[PDB]
DNA sequence: CAGCGGCTCTAGTCTGTCCAGC
DNA sequence: TTTTTTCAGACTAGAGCCGCTG
RNA sequence: GCUG
């Protein structure tokens, strides 16, 4: 089937945008089990179907929202004694949109950030609407830390997941019910099945290694089926799933998902020969020698 | 203006074709062999100062074979094809050397044999009528642009290379975003580049161990003070902001002064050579010699003074941080940046490197013998030997081979044996362009067709297989442009206003309104006003007080306005439209046909002009009479020159579809046809001839 | 902010002294006393509203009073005004009316 | 044109370091049946084919 | 939407008029050669020419090419070709149909060389696999990769009906 | 487009050609004007112009760090030495400024003191960048490294500020004897003699 | 604090970051505000092409370049402002054209240095310099005429 | 106040890129 | 003494890092 | 280099 492809598009997943790489790619993507695939897709399910408002909420708990966004202005105050770059936040911003966030949660978020603010200078002013970094202990701390944290302080991730980056709420449209699922890109399989509001137990992935982390293998062995029988209908291309279903299960059945590549052969064969007449005949020869 | 056609018959009479092969190599041997022994002129004896080998004129001379001791005979192509000889003529020098004590000058000493081009000006084929062609049993009907090596004949393909002197920014495969000027000048060729690598810049060149902040570089320029650097770069918040990183790293450090930087960039430039270079160059006078010839050579110090180098390194260093703010990386693939390099280029490049060792060589022989072998006199001239030059250009031509290893070059497929199929198959052959990246299988990169390749290369024209896009054919009336001397250049941009970028503060440089001039590369200055720079520098060349093909371009979003009179560079000829109309006016179009006028004429009385890809930038080109509007500029003198020599012979190549036009370019060479008129004389390893042709 | 000596106009670090908090050079004696309030605000760009507000949203800027919209003559319609960038812009007011057999949007 | 396409190899030359036919046709030639051509012949599940092809007429 | 919605319209009228007699339409009622696309675009109107599924992109600065204006999203100025190829292209016409022309040219070449590796990296992990009189599929080293093949234990040419064996309807008609 | 307001005669004079240089500040805005700080000393080469100035710097104003101004005096000059010294007293007095030269050629610049109703022209011998000079750290560090381990001669000259009545006096010198009207014997070349004379035939 | 040794914020035109609480002009605009607005003299600074439409005065030569250094005192032109802001400079038979430099906003002091004595001299500020005019031949008039 | 556990991170490096036919 | 001439990729060490872990 |  690869081969024979004509490599038209046409594959967005009727969006008009995010187009999944879908051909021969998307099965090299599949067999060679890579962790890493290009166009993750977590497809949730709402617990309500049919309100967009509560799409909206759900979207603002799984997508990332930066400090700066949710900041009205950002001022390094220099005083006689003490300088502190002080962040100050809106308070109508933060309830305009549904988003949970207080100058105590901001204040938690900013240490554990990787800007070095871990330790508790970092104060809370007021109600909510201004937090204090004061500076750093070491690494040039004069004003130097302090230029660093006011170009890095508006890139903290206030509220969402960080690894998940452009949900899209997807509306259904048939008659008799419309229905709305949203499709995040993204890979934190775990915590886009947990956040309120996103039926866990319909929350699906396109990535084998994060279904298989967080699902068992057995899972692991029906999205490879899955994957598989997805992009190859896609591209036309009929297959049986008699061979997928040998496809799959001989990629996971010593334990843990073999991709096929030069290094899932060294954990399927014992034979030395068959692993001499594929890739790295120099190491693979001289290591069955040792 | 019905005979608007009759215009690329007469621009192909002189241009065009295979020209833009025989005109290439007629200025190697006519103009660069000059500036290349001006150049490597002198070699200096270590054993005695007093010894000195100046080269006074280089000449080549005309192709003759002798097959005695004395006899000089000249020669002709058919022989040498039959013969399996070398078409190629004498290289004589003049030189005044030493001797034993006097300054001898000798006129005239042959330094070895250089290999010729059918049809160059050196060629005996040249001005030969028809009749004179059968005599020298040469096909009068033969494209020429090939050289005879070994009783071969051998075409060397053109080579698309991204342009030099040019700064290119592209992102790294991190993604981080660098820039890279590549420095091609007379004298050394070397690549420096710049890196954000930790969020701070570093500058990276081969002679340099490790990669230096470059705050350092500036203040061993000479630009000591942090505000004078940041006033240079930006003056903006973001620019001036993103630089900060990089500010610290030189105040961690203590470099403060010139002498503690240049000490630093000297602990770290390699010194490979510790053998026979006697001693000298302390560290700090090494990295004095780096930061003036190795560093940004195309950018000149006038005595010491790097004022011109540290602006140019404060443009490159602005272009890298607007870029990684929106990720707007320069596109590789426009072909306004890329230069194609033609046969004069690549031997040259060859020649260059193949004088150097012969100097090298005979440097070496006389600091061996002069003061040890005897009082007797060392006499060069009885020592040097016509073999280094000779046999060094025949290989790299017989085999397609230019490992040169001073400018580490190292590309094999330069040349490839003419193909004598049919007579389309020669022509298609001289008309071919080999890519620079040639391993890359992504399918949208060099293998796409590019909306830049309008008009300069064949749409249609490729190979199926391996090379789909990597190999590309020229056009019908294309224009490969060769360098021009930019003595003219420099004087009208002085007078039209162009303020010296030595006499203000870098702070003007981040003013909207005033952009900067860039000539080749190197800069002019900064005039406030674009449009009139523009404007007037082409109403001098439409009358013809510069050259047809410099060309003048202006981008708004980095305001800069670049000249350019290097070479390499593809032009096109259009006709110029005034006021909705087009300036052919007929009566001209009836004049050329009739005699009264050729087609320089219609240049020089500002009826057509040159556009290159960068000034088609600028220009509203419209196809037809009737697509003018008030915006367009220019109008295309003939549409069917856009396809190639392959593609023009389909008929009705409009009504189908694309693909099957390219299966007929790669199908018409293979076909088997005449070849020449003299094809029953040649005696080739392969000839398949149609008995009755229609 | 970079500011920069008058001296030789090397940048300037801020250090604490015995009495004040200073930008100091670090190549020259010259130090400069902190000796009042001074800031440097950034103003970043803030999130789209357009999508936020649409869909029966919790407005709440009506009030007694209130002007009918200009169409329908009647005062079954919301108004508000928001910022769309940060808060130095000047505010813009827009208002969307709803009615049976009536969907419009205006400025 | 097929007179020049047309080759055919029974017992030839073999080449002195593998004792396997020849490459080219000039040289008498031999057929190089590849990896892809003994995969196909493995999925037809044929191994005596796969051994005479492979050994006996070619290096046994 | 809109420039698909000309093409297929200008094809619907190109049908209509056809003969039932034309060469063209009788090997596309029966799929011999061609298809309905094909004469659409010889006869009507060949479509917008797409790269990458979206409008030519922009070669120079804001403008596909020097004869339309800048930052013009119009079509035909971004690669939309009304013409027939029966009429004949324009030359700007003619040039975008030739770039999405290149981009299966380059695409094929490509894609044999990938699906070629991918198909040595397969065939170099399952050769060993076989099924056995016991009916479980087991590795060279005597692992149990499946208990039967398939679950059903049935072979995928021998399936008379979409991955089933029989499609009894038609069984019973025989 | 009749010249409806200001013909205004420019005149030339030639009674400071030699004499006239213009020195610019790269780093200093044009706020901060050195009218006000005394100047101890100018230096000079007439021939490869390359002027070298000292500044003297206050010590009771507040923004100079009497600690760390002692530290870098010491570290430059040996603690009681004062035989040849940059800075007589204990602390850095005197900042230097190191020209460098902007171009070969000047002929083409001209300095235009402007009156109502006339414009007076001046050529200008030189152009110069005046930049705040960093030897002290050179030479301190000279004298770290020894306890561890030019033809054309000086012209003096003595500065006259903005302020001097010298200033206002010699600001004269660039007038030329006014001359009420007359077209010039020179510069009365034709358009196409002016055309050819700027683009020479190659 | 010294109020007049403030840290220099990087624009220079933009100096003051801490308190005790630009558009672009044209020459004809320059020239007008120096005549009616205020009387006050002051000094500009103009670049001349590389030659002038003269020849050297007796000075023993070739057609070689002709600058000011080469003239005589007196009149040498008149300057025209026109309507519609066009400004020109009528030097001979030609005229030149008149525009503004790049605004340069670091301090330009104009000094006279004179040796007056073999190893001694005097140094003399006569002020400074803020305005940079440019003048270039109008290539269009003078090679359309011929 | 001190230490070793895992982290976590960037780059580093070697490894491929259809079959063959002339 | 002086240019690059594909594009990823999932391994293998180091460099730390901060914080509990004693 | 081209055909397959
Ligand atoms: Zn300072
Ligand atoms: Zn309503």
């Amino acid at each position: 089937p690869g081969t024979q492809m004509t490599l038209k598009t046409f594959h967005f997943a009727g969006v008009a945008s995010m187009n999944i790489t879908l051909g021969v790619p998307r099965i090299k993507e599949i067999i060679n089990a890579s962790k890493a695939i290009s166009t993750p897709i977590i497809t949730a399910q709402l617990d309500k179907d049919d309100d967009a408002d509560y799409a909206r909420l759900v979207k603002g708990r799984i997508e990332k929202t930066l400090l700066g966004e949710i900041s009205e202005y950002i001022e390094e105050v220099f005083l006689p004694d003490d300088c502190f770059i002080l962040v100050k936040l809106s308070l109508e911003r933060i309830r305009l949109l549904r988003l949970e966030v207080n100058a105590e949660t901001v204040r938690y978020s900013i240490c554990t950030s990787k800007l070095r603010v871990k330790p508790g200078d970092v104060a809370v002013h007021g109600e909510a609407v201004v937090c204090v970094t004061p500076r750093e202990n070491s690494k040039s701390s004069m004003y130097y830390v302090l230029q660093f944290l006011k170009e890095d302080l508006p890139k903290v991730v206030v509220q969402g997941i960080p690894e998940v980056s452009r949900a899209v709420i997807h509306i259904d449209e048939q008659s008799g019910k419309e229905k709305y699922k949203l499709l995040v890109e993204g890979d934190n399989l775990r915590a886009v099945m947990a956040t309120h509001g996103v039926k866990g137990t319909r929350t699906t992935s396109n990535n084998t290694y994060e279904v298989e982390k967080t699902l068992g293998i057995e899972a692991a062995r029906t999205t490879i089926i899955n994957e598989i029988q997805y992009t190859m209908v896609n591209h036309g291309m009929s297959i049986d799933r008699r061979h997928v279903m040998l496809l799959s299960d001989l990629m996971t059945y010593k334990g843990e998902v073999l991709g096929i590549t030069r290094f899932g052969l060294a954990k399927m064969k014992e034979s030395v020969l068959m692993l001499a007449s594929f890739e790295k005949t120099a190491d693979h020869l001289f290591d069955a020698a040792y | 203006v019905e005979e608007k056609w009759r215009l690329l018959p007469a621009f192909l009479k002189v241009k065009g074709l295979v020209k833009q092969h025989i005109d290439s190599f007629n200025y190697f041997i006519n103009v660069e062999i000059k500036k290349i022994m001006k150049a490597n002129e002198k070699v200096t004896s270590d054993a005695d100062p007093m010894w000195y080998l100046k080269y006074l004129n280089i000449y080549v001379g005309l192709p003759d074979v002798e097959e005695s001791f004395n006899v000089t005979r000249p020669v002709s192509p058919h022989e040498c094809r039959l013969r399996d000889m070398t078409y190629s003529a004498p290289i004589t020098v003049d030189i005044e050397y030493t001797r034993g004590s006097q300054r001898i000058i000798r006129n005239a000493l042959p330094i070895g044999r250089m290999p010729i081009m059918l049809r160059s000006s050196n060629c005996v084929l040249t001005g030969k009528t028809p009749a004179e062609f059968a005599k020298l049993n040469e096909c009068p009907l033969d494209p020429g642009g090939y050289f005879i090596v070994k009783g071969v004949e051998k075409v060397i393909l053109i080579q698309e290379q991204l342009s030099k002197n040019r700064i290119i920014v592209e992102a790294d495969r991190k993604g981080a975003v660098g820039a890279s000027v590549t420095s091609s000048t007379h004298e050394k060729k070397s690549r420096t580049n710049m890196a954000v690598k930790q969020g701070r810049f570093y500058l990276r060149h081969n002679t340099l161990s490790e990669d230096i902040p470059i705050v350092i570089i500036f203040k061993a320029m000479g630009v000591e003070s942090d505000q004078e650097i940041v006033q240079m770069i930006g003056t903006e918040e973001h620019v001036m902001a993103a630089f900060g990183p990089s500010l610290e790293e030189c105040q961690k450090a203590q470099i403060f002064t010139q002498m503690q930087a240049l000490k630093y960039i000297g602990n770290k430039v390699r010194r490979q050579r510790m053998w026979g270079g006697g001693p000298k160059k302390t560290k700090i006078e090494e990295a004095r010699e780096l930061l003036a010839s190795t560093i940004l050579t195309h950018v000149p110090v006038k005595e010491f003074n790097f004022r011109a180098k540290c602006i140019y390194t404060a443009v490159m260093v602005r272009r890298v941080i607007l870029a990684q703010g929106d990720n707007k990386v320069d596109d590789r693939d426009y072909y306004g940046n890329k230069r194609l390099e033609l046969a004069g280029q690549l031997l040259s490049l060859l020649f260059e490197d193949l004088f150097k060792k012969f100097n090298s060589e005979m440097k070496k022989i006389a600091d061996q013998v002069i003061p040890k072998q005897r009082a007797a006199q060392f006499d060069v001239v009885k020592h040097m030997r016509q073999d280094q030059i000779t046999n060094g250009m025949v290989n790299a031509i017989s085999t397609g081979n230019w490992s040169l290893k001073r400018f580490k070059m190292d590309r094999q497929g330069v040349t490839q044996v003419l193909s004598r199929l049919s007579y389309i198959s020669a022509l298609g052959m001289m008309t071919r362009i080999s890519s620079q990246f040639e391993k890359t299988r992504k399918v949208s990169g060099p293998r796409s067709l590019q909306p830049s390749q309008w008009g300069m290369l064949c749409p249609s024209d490729t190979p199926e297989g391996e090379a789909c896009g990597l190999v590309k054919n020229l056009a019908l009336m294309t224009h490969i442009t060769t360098d021009m001397e930019d003595g003219p250049i420099v004087k009208l941009a002085s007078n039209l206003g162009v303020e010296d970028v030595n006499l203000l503060c870098g702070e003007e440089l981040s003013y909207p309104n005033v952009f900067l001039v860039f000539l080749n590369g190197n800069i002019l200055g900064v005039i406030r006003d674009h449009k009139k720079l523009v404007n007037t520098f082409r109403l001098m060349r439409r009358a013809g007080y510069i050259n047809e093909f410099v060309s003048i371009s202006t981008n708004l979003t980095d305001r800069c306005v670049y000249i350019s009179s290097d070479g390499g560079r593809l032009c096109r000829p259009y006709i110029i439209v005034k006021k909705q109309k087009p300036a052919v006016t007929n009566k001209h179009m009836e004049e050329l046909a009739q005699g009264y006028r050729n087609f320089e004429d219609f240049l020089h009385e500002s009826l057509v002009e040159y556009l290159d890809v960068n000034e088609e930038n600028d220009c509203n080109i419209a196809l037809y009479e009737h697509t003018i509007n008030k915006d367009t500029t220019h109008l295309e003198i003939e549409p069917f020159t856009l396809l190639g020599v392959c593609a023009g012979l389909i008929p009705y190549p409009h009504h189908n579809q694309s693909p099957r036009n390219t299966y007929q370019c790669a199908m018409g060479k293979q076909a088997m046809g005449t070849i020449g008129y003299n094809q029953r004389n040649r005696i080739d390893t392969l000839m398949y001839l149609l008995a009755y042709p229609q | 902010m970079l500011l920069f000596c008058p001296g030789c106009g090397n940048g300037l670090i801020v250090e604490e002294g015995q009495r004040c908090h200073r930008f100091a050079c670090n190549t020259c004696p010259y130090v400069h006393n902190i000796t009042r309030k001074v800031t440097n605000r950034k103003y970043p760009k803030l999130k789209e509203v357009d999508d936020v507000l649409g869909g029966a949203a919790a407005w709440e800027n009506v009030d007694s009073t209130a002007e009918s919209c200009p169409k329908c003559e009647h005062p079954r319609a919301y108004f508000m005004q928001l910022q769309t960038r940060s808060a130095d812009e000047p505010m813009t007011t827009f208002y969307k009316c709803c009615n049976a057999q009536c969907g419009h949007r205006w400025r | 044109m097929v007179l020049d396409k047309m080759h055919a190899r029974a017992r030839g030359p073999r080449a002195v370091l593998t004792r396997q036919p020849t490459e080219g046709r000039s040289r008498d030639g031999g057929l190089r049946l590849g990896e892809m051509e003994r995969d196909c012949l493995i999925g037809y599940g044929a191994s005596m084919l796969l051994l005479e092809r492979l050994m006996i007429s070619s290096d046994a | 939407k809109e420039l698909s919605v000309i093409r297929d319209h200008a094809g619907s009228a190109c049908l209509r008029e056809l003969d039932k007699s034309n060469s063209p339409l009788t090997m596309a009622l029966c799929g011999s050669k061609g298809s309905f696309i094909n004469i659409s675009q010889m006869i009507a109107c060949v479509g917008q020419q797409a790269i990458s599924g979206s409008r030519v992109p922009d070669g120079f600065e804001n403008r596909s090419l020097p004869h339309f204006e800048k930052h013009s999203k119009l079509p035909a100025a971004k690669g939309f070709v009304a013409n027939s190829f029966y009429s004949g292209l324009t030359p700007t016409e003619f040039f975008f149909h030739t770039m999405a022309g290149r981009e299966g040219l380059v695409d094929t070449a490509v894609k044999t060389a990938e699906t070629g590796y991918m198909q040595r990296r397969l065939v170099k992990s399952l050769e060993d696999l076989c099924s056995q009189y016991d009916l479980t599929v087991r590795s060279s080293t005597g692992d149990i990769i499946q208990f039967i093949y398939g679950g059903d234990g049935l072979d995928p040419a021998a399936m008379e009906g979409k991955d089933e064996p029989l499609e009894f309807k038609r069984v019973l008609d025989n | 487009d009749d010249p409806v307001v200001q013909e205004i005669d420019v005149y030339l004079a030639k009674s400071l050609a030699e004499k006239l240089y213009l020195f610019q500040y790269p780093v200093r805005p044009a706020s901060m004007t050195y009218d006000d700080i005394p100047h101890l000393s100018a230096k000079i080469k007439p021939k490869q112009q390359k002027v070298e100035l000292e500044m003297a710097i206050d010590t009771l104003n507040p923004n100079y760090c009497r600690s760390k101004g002692e530290q870098i005096a010491l570290n430059v000059d040996g603690a009681c030495a004062d035989e040849t010294s940059t800075y007589s007293s204990k602390l850095m007095d005197k900042q230097t400024f190191c020209s460098s030269q902007t171009t070969s050629n000047t002929s083409r610049y001209a300095a235009a003191l402007y009156r109502q109703g006339e414009l007076h022209l001046t050529p200008l011998h030189g152009i110069l960048q005046l930049r705040p000079s960093f030897s002290y750290l050179d030479k301190a560090d000279a004298k770290h490294r020894e306890r561890e381990a030019a033809e054309e001669p000086w012209v003096h000259l003595h500065y006259y500020g903005l302020r001097d009545s010298r200033s206002e006096h010699e600001r004269q010198y660039l007038l030329c004897p006014g001359s009420s009207g007359v077209e010039n014997t020179e510069l009365v070349k034709s358009p196409s003699e002016y055309l050819m004379m700027l683009m020479p035939p190659s | 604090i010294i109020n007049i040794k403030k840290e220099k914020r990087e624009t220079d035109e933009e100096t003051k970051q801490i308190l005790r609480m630009l558009p672009k002009d044209v020459s004809v605009a320059e020239l007008l505000r120096e005549l009616s607005l205020t009387k006050e003299e002051e000094l500009l600074f103009l670049q001349l092409p590389d030659t002038l439409p003269g020849q050297p005065p007796t000075q023993d030569i070739a057609e070689n370049a002709c600058t000011l250094a080469d003239l005589t005192e007196g009149q040498v032109g008149k300057l025209l402002i026109r309507k519609s802001g066009r400004v020109q400079l009528l030097l001979g038979k030609v005229t030149l054209d008149v525009t503004m430099g790049t605004a340069c906003s670091f301090l330009q002091e104009l000094v006279s240095v004179g040796l007056g004595d073999s190893r001694t001299g005097e140094m003399t500020v006569l002020g400074h310099v803020k305005h940079k005019l440019v003048c270039s031949p109008d290539f269009e008039s003078l090679l359309d005429h011929k």
